[PDB]
Protein backbone atom coordinates (compact mmCIF):
# COMPACT_ATOMS: atom_id res chain seq x y z
CA UNK A 1 0.00 0.00 0.00
CA UNK A 2 1.12 3.69 -0.47
CA UNK A 3 -4.49 6.91 1.17
CA UNK A 4 -4.98 9.43 4.10
CA UNK B 1 -29.89 15.23 -47.69
CA UNK B 2 -29.85 11.82 -45.89
CA UNK B 3 -29.39 12.79 -42.03
CA UNK B 4 -26.15 12.42 -40.57
CA UNK B 5 -25.02 10.82 -36.73
CA UNK B 6 -22.47 12.55 -34.74
CA UNK B 7 -21.23 11.40 -31.44
CA UNK B 8 -18.80 12.23 -28.46
CA UNK B 9 -17.43 8.95 -28.55
CA UNK B 10 -16.34 6.30 -31.48
CA UNK B 11 -17.27 3.16 -32.12
CA UNK B 12 -14.62 0.52 -30.50
CA UNK B 13 -13.48 3.29 -27.87
CA UNK B 14 -11.55 2.71 -24.86
CA UNK B 15 -10.80 4.99 -22.00
CA UNK B 16 -13.78 7.24 -22.42
CA UNK B 17 -13.97 9.13 -19.40
CA UNK B 18 -16.92 9.88 -17.56
CA UNK B 19 -15.93 13.28 -16.14
CA UNK B 20 -18.37 14.76 -19.64
CA UNK B 21 -21.74 12.99 -20.53
CA UNK B 22 -21.64 11.29 -23.67
CA UNK B 23 -23.84 12.86 -26.48
CA UNK B 24 -25.27 12.53 -30.02
CA UNK B 25 -25.70 15.36 -32.43
CA UNK B 26 -27.95 14.89 -35.63
CA UNK B 27 -27.05 17.22 -38.72
CA UNK B 28 -29.53 17.26 -41.93
CA UNK B 29 -32.30 16.11 -39.75
CA UNK B 30 -33.74 15.38 -36.46
CA UNK B 31 -32.98 12.88 -34.07
CA UNK B 32 -36.43 10.15 -33.77
CA UNK B 33 -34.77 8.04 -31.00
CA UNK B 34 -31.23 7.16 -28.80
CA UNK B 35 -30.57 4.50 -26.42
CA UNK B 36 -28.13 3.32 -24.03
CA UNK B 37 -27.39 0.44 -21.62
CA UNK B 38 -25.07 -0.77 -19.84
CA UNK B 39 -22.71 -4.33 -20.20
CA UNK B 40 -25.48 -5.41 -17.66
CA UNK B 41 -28.50 -4.85 -19.70
CA UNK B 42 -30.06 -1.84 -17.96
CA UNK B 43 -30.98 1.42 -19.67
CA UNK B 44 -28.74 5.05 -19.02
CA UNK B 45 -30.95 7.72 -18.03
CA UNK B 46 -30.67 10.37 -20.91
CA UNK B 47 -32.59 13.47 -22.88
CA UNK B 48 -33.12 14.76 -26.37
CA UNK B 49 -33.06 18.29 -26.24
CA UNK B 50 -36.52 19.94 -27.49
CA UNK B 51 -35.03 20.78 -30.70
CA UNK B 52 -34.96 17.07 -31.55
CA UNK B 53 -30.87 17.85 -33.04
CA UNK B 54 -29.28 16.94 -29.37
CA UNK B 55 -29.12 13.50 -27.27
CA UNK B 56 -27.04 13.97 -24.03
CA UNK B 57 -26.90 11.36 -20.98
CA UNK B 58 -28.22 13.13 -17.45
CA UNK B 59 -26.74 10.72 -15.18
CA UNK B 60 -23.18 9.58 -13.83
CA UNK B 61 -21.31 7.34 -16.09
CA UNK B 62 -19.24 4.46 -14.32
CA UNK B 63 -15.82 3.10 -14.37
CA UNK B 64 -14.88 0.43 -16.12
CA UNK B 65 -17.81 -0.05 -18.16
CA UNK B 66 -19.30 -0.98 -21.50
CA UNK B 67 -21.51 1.00 -23.03
CA UNK B 68 -24.07 0.12 -26.22
CA UNK B 69 -25.15 3.38 -27.74
CA UNK B 70 -28.08 3.00 -30.38
CA UNK B 71 -29.16 6.32 -32.42
CA UNK B 72 -31.81 6.63 -35.39
CA UNK B 73 -32.31 9.63 -37.37
CA UNK B 74 -35.05 11.47 -39.69
CA UNK B 75 -34.40 13.84 -42.64
CA UNK B 76 -36.21 14.30 -46.28
CA UNK B 77 -33.62 11.83 -47.56
CA UNK B 78 -34.22 8.97 -45.26
CA UNK B 79 -33.61 7.49 -41.96
CA UNK B 80 -30.04 7.03 -40.44
CA UNK B 81 -29.08 4.94 -37.84
CA UNK B 82 -26.09 4.03 -35.67
CA UNK B 83 -24.89 1.41 -33.18
CA UNK B 84 -21.56 2.23 -30.99
CA UNK B 85 -19.95 0.48 -28.23
CA UNK B 86 -17.24 2.29 -25.82
CA UNK B 87 -15.28 1.41 -22.61
CA UNK B 88 -14.89 3.84 -19.82
CA UNK B 89 -11.68 4.37 -17.62
CA UNK B 90 -10.62 1.42 -15.59
CA UNK B 91 -8.70 3.30 -12.43
CA UNK B 92 -5.45 1.74 -10.92
CA UNK B 93 -7.05 3.57 -7.85
CA UNK B 94 -9.33 6.22 -6.99
CA UNK B 95 -8.71 9.31 -4.86
CA UNK B 96 -11.18 11.46 -2.92
CA UNK B 97 -10.44 15.50 -2.50
CA UNK B 98 -11.58 17.10 1.06
CA UNK B 99 -12.14 21.20 0.91
CA UNK B 100 -11.41 23.37 3.32
CA UNK B 101 -12.81 26.22 4.29
CA UNK B 102 -16.22 24.27 5.33
CA UNK B 103 -19.93 24.68 3.20
CA UNK B 104 -21.16 27.90 3.99
CA UNK B 105 -18.37 29.09 6.54
CA UNK B 106 -17.21 32.38 7.29
CA UNK B 107 -13.31 33.15 7.10
CA UNK B 108 -11.48 35.46 7.49
CA UNK B 109 -8.85 37.85 5.07
CA UNK B 110 -6.22 35.12 5.11
CA UNK B 111 -7.73 32.04 4.65
CA UNK B 112 -6.70 29.95 1.60
CA UNK B 113 -8.21 27.47 -0.86
CA UNK B 114 -7.12 23.94 0.26
CA UNK B 115 -8.10 20.87 -1.70
CA UNK B 116 -6.70 17.47 -0.11
CA UNK B 117 -6.31 14.48 -2.05
CA UNK B 118 -6.04 11.16 -0.31
CA UNK B 119 -3.53 10.19 -2.31
CA UNK B 120 -0.14 11.47 -3.97
CA UNK B 121 -1.32 13.42 -7.21
CA UNK B 122 1.11 12.55 -10.37
CA UNK B 123 -0.40 15.01 -12.88
CA UNK B 124 -1.15 18.53 -10.56
CA UNK B 125 -1.72 19.94 -13.60
CA UNK B 126 -4.59 17.58 -14.90
CA UNK B 127 -5.42 18.45 -11.02
CA UNK B 128 -5.76 22.37 -11.08
CA UNK B 129 -7.62 22.26 -14.51
CA UNK B 130 -10.52 20.33 -12.33
CA UNK B 131 -10.65 22.90 -10.01
CA UNK B 132 -12.91 26.13 -10.89
CA UNK B 133 -12.93 28.66 -8.23
CA UNK B 134 -15.07 31.56 -8.92
CA UNK B 135 -15.04 35.09 -6.56
CA UNK B 136 -17.62 37.94 -6.38
CA UNK B 137 -15.72 40.67 -6.27
CA UNK B 138 -13.72 38.37 -8.92
CA UNK B 139 -9.90 38.89 -7.73
CA UNK B 140 -6.79 37.18 -9.11
CA UNK B 141 -5.67 33.80 -7.67
CA UNK B 142 -3.34 30.87 -8.44
CA UNK B 143 -2.72 27.24 -7.28
CA UNK B 144 0.01 25.95 -5.12
CA UNK B 145 1.17 22.48 -3.95
CA UNK B 146 2.47 22.85 -0.09
CA UNK B 147 2.85 18.56 -0.63
CA UNK B 148 2.29 15.79 -2.83
CA UNK B 149 -1.59 15.51 -1.74
CA UNK B 150 -2.78 19.19 -0.95
CA UNK B 151 -3.00 22.22 -3.31
CA UNK B 152 -4.03 25.36 -2.34
CA UNK B 153 -5.37 28.65 -4.21
CA UNK B 154 -5.50 32.79 -3.02
CA UNK B 155 -4.63 36.13 -4.20
CA UNK B 156 -1.79 37.79 -4.32
CA UNK B 157 -2.89 39.92 -1.09
CA UNK B 158 -5.73 39.27 1.69
CA UNK B 159 -9.05 38.60 0.61
CA UNK B 160 -11.77 42.36 0.40
CA UNK B 161 -14.51 41.38 3.48
CA UNK B 162 -17.84 40.66 1.87
CA UNK B 163 -16.38 38.44 -1.14
CA UNK B 164 -18.15 35.70 -2.17
CA UNK B 165 -16.22 32.62 -2.88
CA UNK B 166 -17.41 29.47 -5.07
CA UNK B 167 -15.31 26.49 -5.42
CA UNK B 168 -16.26 23.32 -7.66
CA UNK B 169 -13.67 20.27 -7.75
CA UNK B 170 -14.50 18.33 -10.74
CA UNK B 171 -12.51 15.26 -10.27
CA UNK B 172 -14.99 12.38 -11.15
CA UNK B 173 -13.65 10.82 -14.21
CA UNK B 174 -10.51 13.16 -14.07
CA UNK B 175 -7.55 11.04 -15.39
CA UNK B 176 -4.89 12.62 -12.11
CA UNK B 177 -1.63 10.65 -13.39
CA UNK B 178 -0.44 6.54 -12.83
CA UNK B 179 -3.78 5.49 -13.00
CA UNK B 180 -5.76 7.42 -10.38
CA UNK B 181 -9.26 8.49 -11.19
CA UNK B 182 -11.25 11.29 -8.80
CA UNK B 183 -13.78 9.34 -6.57
CA UNK B 184 -16.18 11.80 -6.57
CA UNK B 185 -16.70 16.00 -6.98
CA UNK B 186 -16.78 18.39 -4.58
CA UNK B 187 -18.53 21.81 -4.02
CA UNK B 188 -18.10 24.08 -1.55
CA UNK B 189 -18.67 27.96 -0.96
CA UNK B 190 -17.30 30.38 1.37
CA UNK B 191 -17.60 33.87 2.15
CA UNK B 192 -14.94 36.18 3.82
CA UNK B 193 -15.70 38.60 6.74
CA UNK B 194 -14.04 41.41 8.61
CA UNK B 195 -10.74 41.83 8.84
CA UNK B 196 -8.82 40.65 11.66
CA UNK B 197 -5.09 41.43 11.87
CA UNK B 198 -3.78 40.15 15.21
CA UNK B 199 -0.36 41.41 15.45
CA UNK B 200 2.44 39.98 18.20
CA UNK B 201 5.45 42.52 18.49
CA UNK B 202 8.50 40.86 20.56
CA UNK B 203 9.51 44.57 21.02
CA UNK B 204 6.74 45.36 22.90
CA UNK B 205 5.54 41.64 24.16
CA UNK B 206 1.95 42.65 23.53
CA UNK B 207 -0.45 40.89 20.74
CA UNK B 208 -2.44 43.76 19.61
CA UNK B 209 -5.62 42.74 17.95
CA UNK B 210 -7.19 45.04 14.82
CA UNK B 211 -10.54 44.67 13.77
CA UNK B 212 -10.61 46.29 10.20
CA UNK B 213 -7.78 48.75 11.67
CA UNK B 214 -9.30 49.47 14.48
CA UNK B 215 -7.56 48.26 17.99
CA UNK B 216 -10.05 46.29 19.93
CA UNK B 217 -8.22 44.26 22.30
CA UNK B 218 -4.36 44.26 23.83
CA UNK B 219 -2.96 40.76 25.35
CA UNK B 220 0.65 41.11 27.03
CA UNK B 221 1.91 37.50 25.71
CA UNK B 222 4.80 35.21 26.86
CA UNK B 223 6.02 33.86 23.70
CA UNK B 224 9.27 31.02 22.64
CA UNK B 225 12.14 31.75 24.32
CA UNK B 226 15.67 31.92 22.89
CA UNK B 227 16.72 28.74 22.55
CA UNK B 228 12.90 27.42 21.11
CA UNK B 229 11.53 31.45 19.86
CA UNK B 230 8.93 31.98 17.65
CA UNK B 231 9.26 32.50 14.17
CA UNK B 232 8.28 35.84 12.40
CA UNK B 233 5.96 36.11 9.72
CA UNK B 234 2.21 35.56 8.90
CA UNK B 235 0.37 32.96 10.45
CA UNK B 236 -2.92 32.06 9.24
CA UNK B 237 -5.84 30.87 12.39
CA UNK B 238 -6.72 27.18 12.03
CA UNK B 239 -8.84 25.36 14.65
CA UNK B 240 -10.06 26.71 17.61
CA UNK B 241 -10.48 24.38 20.67
CA UNK B 242 -12.02 24.60 24.08
CA UNK B 243 -9.08 22.75 25.43
CA UNK B 244 -6.14 20.35 23.85
CA UNK B 245 -3.21 18.72 24.85
CA UNK B 246 -0.22 19.57 22.97
CA UNK B 247 2.13 17.13 22.68
CA UNK B 248 5.37 17.65 21.24
CA UNK B 249 5.75 14.34 19.57
CA UNK B 250 2.92 15.60 17.23
CA UNK B 251 5.86 17.52 15.28
CA UNK B 252 8.53 14.83 16.23
CA UNK B 253 10.34 15.99 19.71
CA UNK B 254 10.00 13.12 22.19
CA UNK B 255 7.97 14.67 25.23
CA UNK B 256 10.88 13.17 27.51
CA UNK B 257 13.50 15.14 24.96
CA UNK B 258 15.10 18.32 26.34
CA UNK B 259 12.63 19.85 24.33
CA UNK B 260 10.02 18.11 24.29
CA UNK B 261 7.08 18.80 26.37
CA UNK B 262 3.37 17.98 26.72
CA UNK B 263 0.26 20.25 28.61
CA UNK B 264 -2.91 20.55 28.56
CA UNK B 265 -4.37 23.99 27.95
CA UNK B 266 -7.30 25.77 27.86
CA UNK B 267 -8.53 27.97 24.69
CA UNK B 268 -6.25 27.12 22.30
CA UNK B 269 -6.22 28.73 19.02
CA UNK B 270 -3.97 27.08 16.14
CA UNK B 271 -1.99 29.15 14.27
CA UNK B 272 0.94 26.55 12.65
CA UNK B 273 1.25 23.29 12.14
CA UNK B 274 4.27 23.21 12.99
CA UNK B 275 2.33 23.69 16.68
CA UNK B 276 1.98 27.38 17.55
CA UNK B 277 -0.86 28.30 19.42
CA UNK B 278 -2.23 31.17 21.06
CA UNK B 279 -3.84 29.45 23.91
CA UNK B 280 -4.25 30.23 28.04
CA UNK B 281 -1.23 30.01 30.14
CA UNK B 282 -1.90 30.91 33.67
CA UNK B 283 1.77 30.22 34.70
CA UNK B 284 3.73 32.76 33.11
CA UNK B 285 1.34 35.38 33.41
CA UNK B 286 4.07 37.14 35.29
CA UNK B 287 6.32 36.33 32.08
CA UNK B 288 3.81 37.84 29.92
CA UNK B 289 4.84 41.06 28.68
CA UNK B 290 7.75 40.82 29.39
CA UNK B 291 9.97 38.09 29.31
CA UNK B 292 9.56 34.97 26.51
CA UNK B 293 9.40 31.43 28.37
CA UNK B 294 7.46 29.42 26.15
CA UNK B 295 8.54 26.66 23.27
CA UNK B 296 7.24 28.80 20.36
CA UNK B 297 3.69 29.15 21.52
CA UNK B 298 2.05 32.50 22.46
CA UNK B 299 1.18 32.13 26.26
CA UNK B 300 -1.35 35.31 27.22
CA UNK B 301 -3.41 35.10 30.34
CA UNK B 302 -6.97 32.44 30.13
CA UNK B 303 -9.45 35.58 30.00
CA UNK B 304 -7.68 36.70 27.06
CA UNK B 305 -6.74 33.49 24.89
CA UNK B 306 -10.40 32.30 25.70
CA UNK B 307 -11.53 35.88 24.29
CA UNK B 308 -9.29 35.65 21.40
CA UNK B 309 -11.34 31.85 21.18
CA UNK B 310 -14.49 33.72 20.85
CA UNK B 311 -13.66 36.58 18.55
CA UNK B 312 -11.00 35.23 15.84
CA UNK B 313 -12.44 32.57 13.39
CA UNK B 314 -10.54 30.41 11.24
CA UNK B 315 -8.69 32.18 8.70
CA UNK B 316 -7.79 35.53 10.27
CA UNK B 317 -4.22 36.39 10.50
CA UNK B 318 -1.67 36.84 13.23
CA UNK B 319 1.41 38.07 12.50
CA UNK B 320 4.94 38.12 14.81
CA UNK B 321 7.62 40.40 14.58
CA UNK B 322 10.96 41.23 15.60
CA UNK B 323 11.50 37.95 17.41
CA UNK B 324 15.11 36.53 17.74
CA UNK B 325 14.31 32.99 15.85
CA UNK B 326 13.56 32.90 11.70
CA UNK B 327 10.19 33.20 9.37
CA UNK B 328 7.35 30.24 9.23
CA UNK B 329 8.16 28.28 5.99
CA UNK B 330 5.45 28.84 3.63
CA UNK B 331 4.58 25.56 3.44
CA UNK B 332 3.97 24.80 6.98
CA UNK B 333 0.05 24.03 6.10
CA UNK B 334 -1.24 27.80 7.88
CA UNK B 335 1.94 29.83 6.64
CA UNK B 336 0.93 30.61 3.03
CA UNK B 337 1.31 34.35 2.80
CA UNK B 338 4.69 34.02 3.47
CA UNK B 339 5.53 32.61 -0.04
CA UNK B 340 6.15 35.60 -2.88
CA UNK B 341 3.35 36.44 -4.62
CA UNK B 342 5.73 35.86 -7.85
CA UNK B 343 7.05 32.46 -6.30
CA UNK B 344 3.18 31.42 -5.65
CA UNK B 345 1.61 32.78 -9.06
CA UNK B 346 4.74 30.70 -11.10
CA UNK B 347 3.07 27.34 -8.98
CA UNK B 348 4.71 24.16 -8.62
CA UNK B 349 2.42 21.64 -10.91
CA UNK B 350 5.51 20.50 -12.81
CL1 LIG C 1 -25.62 -2.59 -13.74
Amino acid sequence: AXKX
Amino acid sequence: LVPKLTASVTDGAVGVTVDAPVSVTAADGVLAAVTMVNDNGRPVAGRLSPDGLRWSTTEQLGYNRRYTLNATALGLGGAATRQLTFQTSSPAHLTMPYVMPGDGEVVGVGEPVAIRFDENIADRGAAEKAIKITTNPPVEGAFYWLNNREVRWRPEHFWKPGTAVDVAVNTYGVDLGEGMFGEDNVQTHFTIGDEVIATADDNTKILTVRVNGEVVKSMPTSMGKDSTPTANGIYIVGSRYKHIIMDSSTYGVPVNSPNGYRTDVDWATQISYSGVFVHSAPWSVGAQGHTNTSHGSLNVSPSNAQWFYDHVKRGDIVEVVNTVGGTLPGIDGLGDWNIPWDQWRAGNAK
